[PDB]
């Protein structure tokens, strides 16, 4: 039975190609996230003793990183998402030059909230 | 039979323009059929195809089509068959809009009708003021004309057999042509395929030459599976050279560019074609605007680059808005092959071999025909041939710009809407013994023996190398004499020729040996005519012959295959509707 | 000037499994060719090296390859495109199709789909042309960029979506014949061809990726074709 | 169908792009953030609604856009079906588990 070239690491992406393919890894990330998220959430809510509980574990420098990168993954989808919509609603172009220009302003705009989230977690 | 045998009513090998009409038209007749093409239907020569389809549509101006019969008749130089090419040109406009209905996508006028543009050789009135009936997709339109032909044959379930080598023809013990043997290239498997009509409709041969427009499946296969079953072929000598193909390139660039408006320079900047043709200018013949720019560059008013000797082609005041609206191909295949951009400069052009006048002689039915000892015509029982492999002939000694897409489509239509009488006609067939088919597996039984022979690269490009400097565009008595012996000896060479590559699965190397074969008897069947003809008509042109005799050469000449030597067939002058053209001189 | 390649070899009958072979070829250093001109001559040095090729003008669509880690026809790719000092121009098979033969690929899946859009003409008969279908110019010009397709199949076969539902999803290649159909004034059809077209994998299942657009040799764009489906989609059944 | 999916996503989508514009929108002015500042905005109606409101969103989002990559790489159908029923138990529980939460504030 027949071979087929679907060796991955032999192929060139566009920008494109990376933008989106990042757009579904965030997305699996995120759905994790809510959970984490979520059980967090809950311990700061039941008592003023689980307060101060959850503001220690936010304390620790390996959670500060883990949430960084969920807000970061997060911040990503919405950005890249919102993309992806103003295209489905034509406020975007759909050829070539206007997705490579797009996917970069998209880059940008995450870079800058991948920061206002470590200022937010620091 | 140790072969798989397959049975069909037809069978049609190739499934270009003229192929995948006539297989449409054979299947909705009610009968069983097989469409055998050794690559993918649609990468078919036909794809390339960019000019249009001449046919007296009369949308841009009001036309007829006796007007568009004279244009034909006098293109051709006088040995055109007057009643085929009366059928072709009269029936033309309802086998043309039928292709439209299929859905295909020509270009419109304002009002909503087929656009048609000026081309080579179209007049009103019997010779009158220029005319423009050459309807067209862009300079696509072969593309679209066999995209659709594909899509109709997709609707109507048509059984295709892609990627299968016709080997040869299978006679029974009565010289009745009962199918073929085909080699299916994805697996190797050889088949026999058994029908009562066998419909060769394999296209042209121009790689027989060094330099053409055509693709590098135009091997002349069909010639080659006919002289092997010991059919003639016709008229062989007659090889158009467009005008135009890319120099140093051989892709072509459409008559179209020149029906739109744009003409041809020297290296003085002089347009050369109101001396060679006062009336039609750059819209003459096609054999003469051949000729002329040849002539112009062997004075040494030809101008020269990085693409060799050539001459301007200038488009440029046409407009980029009408170029990329009306040319867009050339526009990518000018830049792409002459790194020239026809907006602002002139493409570098000279004529190149392109299109087969010859082939094999066909009825109006598609009905091969053959000739008794007595000089007579015969129909070869089970034989038909349509499109470029055929000689109906409605082309003679020189074929009209958008008239082969034409026939195409008029003449496989014919063949299956004949097909039924044609068999009937011809009575029941006696089956192929054992040793028949046998016999059409020869000529591939010795490549895959041969392992020691000699390599083929080198005898195809000897034998490209000499059709190229002997059998061009002027010709004179010496050289085709010397050009017919080195053939002999290349011919030889190829007896003995070896196939490299011994695999099975999807081998490409043993097709194009087999191809190779195929080139030989064409070249060959070519050259023992052009030197038969003593005379210039059309396109064959000799200097030691440069007058167009009427009273010895008002004829086709036909190759017999078996004894490998020449004689002739009445032209045909006897139309039905019109009374006939009456030979005269020929100039434009 | 010497160049080199690396080619993807297979022979059911001799390989294992598939392998990448280097050649070298004497090139004329002053003039430039293009991929499918060294392909030809590496055949003639190794009879043995299977490929597709016809037109060489880039029309037929038969030469479709993985250049360098990019899709395109060979014929009209120049060598000086793909030839950087120091590496080897890679050459590999169309991505996700079978591997019938060297860098020959089975385009089964690929005519699969093309034919489940049903991409003829359909036109119910009524109000019949006293000639032909009258379309003007405006309508003529919806087609523009969409009948030039080849079927070359670079497009679909650079595409993810493609390689994971090959037979459910249509492609781009597809979704682009479909459109040509869906917007030709001739085609009476539309409506019923929409409704073939409404489950969740035959159009739906692409994200804008953009790797089709990006290698058409025709430089045609299924991304924005396929954007029109969806509009006629949710204008019927939203 | 199709349709239905492609609306139903990015219909979510806005209504949780609005959610996490509010939710920033708290977090980037309100300083201090004492156990009892925390709480009170959590005690708001807007806050407890919209954040139901939001987890119903992400049910019906996530499970829409899991279930295309599922069906990208998982192919053998038992395996799938199993990780579809894990997936969406998850989904039904973080919203389950929200009620449980604000609920009791
Ligand atoms: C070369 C060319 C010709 C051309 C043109 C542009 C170019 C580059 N533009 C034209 C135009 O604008 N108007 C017009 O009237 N003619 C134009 N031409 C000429 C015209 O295209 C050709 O004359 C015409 O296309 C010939 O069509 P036909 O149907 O006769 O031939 P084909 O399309 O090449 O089909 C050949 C088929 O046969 C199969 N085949 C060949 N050998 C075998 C074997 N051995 N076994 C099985 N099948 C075989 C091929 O597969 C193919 O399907
Ligand atoms: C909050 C939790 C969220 C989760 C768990 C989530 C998850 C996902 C998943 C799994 C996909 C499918 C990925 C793929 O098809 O490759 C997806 C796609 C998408 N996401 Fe979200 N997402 C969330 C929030 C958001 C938000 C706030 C937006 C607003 C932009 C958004 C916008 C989109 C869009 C527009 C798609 C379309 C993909 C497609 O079907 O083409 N998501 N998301
Ligand atoms: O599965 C995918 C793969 Cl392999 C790639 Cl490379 C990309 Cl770019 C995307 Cl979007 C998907 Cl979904
Ligand atoms: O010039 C063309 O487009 C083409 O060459 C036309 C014919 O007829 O062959
Ligand atoms: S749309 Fe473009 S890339 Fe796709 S098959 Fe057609 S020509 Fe090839
Ligand atoms: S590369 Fe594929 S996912 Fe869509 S825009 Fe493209 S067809
Ligand atoms: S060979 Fe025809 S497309 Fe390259
Ligand atoms: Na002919």
């Amino acid at each position: 039975q027949r071979p087929v070239n679907l060796d991955l690491q032999t192929i060139r992406f566009p920008i494109t190609a990376i933008a989106s393919i990042l757009h579904r890894v965030s997305g699996v990330i995120t759905f994790v996230a809510v959970g984490i998220l979520l059980w967090l959430l809950g311990t700061s809510l039941s008592s003023p003793e689980g307060f101060e509980q959850a503001s220690a574990i936010m304390g620790s420098f390996f959670v500060k990183f883990i949430m960084w990168g969920i807000l970061t993954a997060l911040a990503y989808h919405v950005v890249v998402g919102i993309r992806h919509m103003m295209m489905d609603f034509g406020y975007l172009e759909e050829t070539f030059e206007a997705g490579k220009r797009s996917a970069k302003i998209s880059f940008v705009i995450t870079v800058v909230l991948s920061l206002l989230a470590g200022v937010l977690v620091w | 039979m140790k072969l798989p045998v397959r049975e069909f009513d037809a069978v049609v090998i190739g499934a270009g323009g003229a192929g995948m009409r006539a297989a449409l038209q054979i299947s909705q007749s009610g009968q069983t059929c097989a469409l055998l093409s050794k690559v993918f239907p649609t990468r078919s020569h036909t794809v390339s195809a960019q000019g249009g389809i001449t046919v007296a549509l009369g949308n841009t101006h009001e036309d007829n089509w006796e007007w568009h019969m004279y244009d034909t008749v006098k293109g051709s130089d006088y040995i055109g068959d007057q009643d085929a090419i009366e059928y072709m040109c009269k029936t033309g406009p309802e086998a043309i809009l039928e292709l439209e209905h299929m859905g295909l996508p020509f270009s419109r006028l304002d009002d909503g009708r087929i656009y048609q543009r000026p081309f080579g050789g179209q007049s009103k009135n019997f010779g009158g003021e220029q005319a423009a009936r050459t309807a067209a997709a862009a300079d696509r339109t072969g593309h679209a004309l066999l995209h659709t032909l594909y899509q109709q044959n997709l609707k109507n379930h048509t059984t295709i057999f892609s990627e299968w080598y016709a080997l040869d023809l299978v006679k029974n013990q009565d010289g009745a042509v009962v199918g073929c043997t085909a080699l299916c290239i994805e697996t190797g498997e050889v088949v026999y395929f058994k029908a009562r009509a066998t419909v060769l409709a394999t296209g042209g041969a121009g790689r027989i030459y060094q330099s053409t427009t055509n693709a590098h499946i135009n091997t002349g296969d069909g010639v080659g599976m006919a002289i092997r079953a010991g059919v003639p072929v016709q008229d062989m000598e007659m090889w158009q050279f467009h005008p135009t193909g890319i120099a140093g390139a051989g892709v072509l660039v459409t008559e179209g560019c020149r029906g739109e408006g744009g003409y041809l320079l020297n290296k003085h900047g002089e347009r050369f074609m109101e001396r060679y043709a006062p009336n039609a200018k750059d819209l003459a013949g096609r054999d003469v605007v051949a000729r002329s720019i040849m002539i112009e560059i062997r004075e040494g008013r030809g101008c020269d680059g990085p693409w060799g000797p050539h001459a301007k082609l200038k488009l440029d005041h046409l407009g980029k808005e009408v170029l990329e609206s009306r040319l867009p191909g050339i526009l990518e295949l000018s830049r792409t092959f002459a790194h020239v951009d026809p907006v602002k400069e002139p493409i570098p052009v000279i004529p190149t071999c392109h299109y087969m006048m010859g082939g094999i002689p066909t009825k109006v039915t598609g009905q091969a025909l053959t000739v008794n000892e007595k000089g007579e015509d015969v129909v070869v029982p089970g034989l038909f041939a349509v499109g470029e492999i055929a000689c109906v002939s409605v082309h003679g000694a020189n074929r009209l710009g958008g008239n082969s897409l034409l026939d195409l489509v008029v003449f496989g239509r014919a063949a299956g809407l004949h097909l039924q009488e044609s068999i009937a006609e011809q009575g029941a067939l006696r089956d192929a013994s054992e040793s028949d088919v046998e016999a059409s597996l020869d000529r591939l039984n010795r490549w895959n023996n041969n392992r020691n022979g000699e390599d083929p690269v080198a005898i195809r490009k000897a034998l490209q190398e000499c059709m190229q400097h002997n059998f061009s565009v002027f010709r004179e008595g010496d050289a085709m004499a010397k050009g017919l012996e080195q053939l002999k000896v290349i011919r030889e060479r190829l007896k003995n020729a070896r196939l490299d590559d011994t695999s099975s699965e999807f081998n490409t190397q043993r097709v194009e040996c087999l191809e190779l074969d195929n080139l030989m008897e064409t070249a060959y069947a070519t050259a023992v005519s052009a030197n038969f003809r003593t005379e210039s008509r059309g396109a064959h042109s000799r200097f030691d012959f440069p007058d167009r005799d009427d009273e010895n050469w008002l004829c086709h000449s036909l190759y017999l295959p078996e004894s490998e030597s020449m004689t002739r067939r009445s032209v045909n002058m006897e139309p039905k509707l019109r009374p006939a053209f009456p030979p005269k001189i020929r100039t434009y | 000037m010497r160049l080199e390649f690396s080619i993807y070899r297979y022979n059911p009958d001799v390989d294992d499994a598939p392998r990448m072979q280097d050649y070298t070829l004497e090139a004329d250093e002053g003039r430039d060719m293009m991929l499918l001109d060294a392909l030809i001559q590496l055949k003639e040095k190794d009879p043995s090296l299977s490929f597709r090729r016809s037109c060489r003008e880039g029309v037929c669509g038969s030469d479709g390859l993985n250049m360098n880690g990019k899709n395109g026809l060979a014929c009209i790719t120049p060598i000086s495109a793909l030839n950087q000092p120091g590496k080897k121009i890679v050459i590999r098979p169309l991505p996700g199709l079978p591997v019938i033969r060297d860098l020959v690929v089975d385009m089964g899946q690929f005519y699969a789909q093309y034919e489940k859009i049903k991409p003829y003409l359909l036109n119910n008969g009524q109000n019949p042309p006293a000639r032909e279908h009258l379309q003007m110019p405006e309508q003529r010009e919806k087609l523009d960029g969409l009948y030039e397709c080849i079927l070359c199949a670079c497009c679909s076969t650079s595409c993810p979506s493609f390689w994971w539902n090959p037979d459910k999803f249509i492609g781009p290649a597809g979704l682009l014949a479909a459109y040509r159909f869906l917007i030709d004034s001739r085609d009476t059809e539309t409506d019923s061809r929409l409704d073939g077209l409404s489950d969740a994998f035959s159009v739906f299942r692409c994200h804008s990726i953009m790797n089709c657009v990006s290698v058409c040799p025709k430089g045609l764009n299924p991304t924005r074709a396929i954007g029109h489906i969806k509009s006629m989609l949710l204008q019927r059944n939203a | 169908n199709g349709v239905h999916d492609f609306i139903l996503v990015r219909a979510t989508a806005i209504v949780l792009t609005l959610y996490i514009i509010y939710m920033v929108g708290f977090f980037a002015t309100s300083g201090e953030l004492t156990y009892e500042v925390w709480i009170g905005f959590f005690a708001s109606a807007f806050t407890k609604v919209f954040t139901l409101l939001a987890l119903f969103s992400i049910l019906i989002h996530a499970w829409i856009g899991m279930w295309q990559v599922l069906t990208d790489y998982v192919k053998p159908l038992a395996l799938r079906l199993m990780l579809q029923l894990v997936i969406v138990v998850a989904l039904v529980v973080y919203v389950i588990y929200g009620f449980v939460v604000v609920w009791g504030v």
